[PDB]
C-alpha cells in the first residue's frame, strides 16, 4: 500500500515535470511520454528494475531503498541468506 | 496520438487495482529472478548416514535418506 502509494505520487510528479516542460523539447517529451502511453502492466513492470544496475527506471533512490530494504528483510524471514 | 499520451497512468488508478498489479509484477521482476544454490548441500546432506552403525541397529547397513 505505502510502496504503491508513494511510487503513484512519484510517477504524476515525473508527469507534472514532463507536462509543464514540454516546451523545451517536443521530441524529448514525446521519448519521456512512452512510459505513459505504454499499458499499465508494462509501467510497473519497467518502474520494478530497481534489482541489478542497468537502472532503466526512473523511480528515485530514496525510493529505490524502500523495496530494496523489504526484499532483504522478507527473503530473511523466508531464511533464504 | 493524443489518446496515446492521456491513458491513464498507475498514477490514476486505484489504488487496490496498482496494488494488484505490483503484486504480480513484483513476483517476476524479484522472486521469480532470485536465485540460491542449495542443491549441492540438500544431497550431500541426504546421503550422509547419520550415526546409523552407531545406532542399535544389529543389522546390515540401512539405505540413506537418498538411497
Amino acid at each position: 500500500d505505502d510502496f504503491v502509494a508513494k511510487l503513484q505520487d512519484n510517477q504524476r510528479f515525473r508527469y507534472n515535470e514532463v507536462m509543464q516542460a514540454l516546451n523545451m523539447s517536443a521530441a524529448l517529451t514525446a521519448r519521456k511520454t512512452k512510459e505513459f502511453r505504454s499499458p499499465p502492466q508494462e509501467q510497473i513492470n519497467m518502474l520494478l528494475n530497481f534489482k541489478d544496475d542497468k537502472s532503466e527506471c526512473p523511480c528515485p533512490e530514496e525510493i529505490r531503498d524502500q523495496l530494496l530494504d523489504f526484499h532483504e528483510d522478507l527473503m530473511t524471514h523466508c531464511g533464504i541468506e | 496520438v493524443v489518446a496515446c499520451f492521456r491513458m491513464a497512468p498507475l498514477y490514476n488508478l486505484p489504488r487496490h487495482r496498482a496494488v494488484n498489479l505490483f503484486l504480480q509484477g513484483y513476483e517476476k521482476s524479484w522472486i521469480e529472478t532470485e536465485e540460491h544454490y542449495f542443491e549441492d548441500k540438500l544431497i550431500e546432506d541426504l546421503a550422509k548416514p547419520g550415526a546409523e552403525p552407531p545406532e542399535e541397529d544389529e543389522g546390515t547397513k540401512r539405505v540413506d535418506p537418498l538411497h
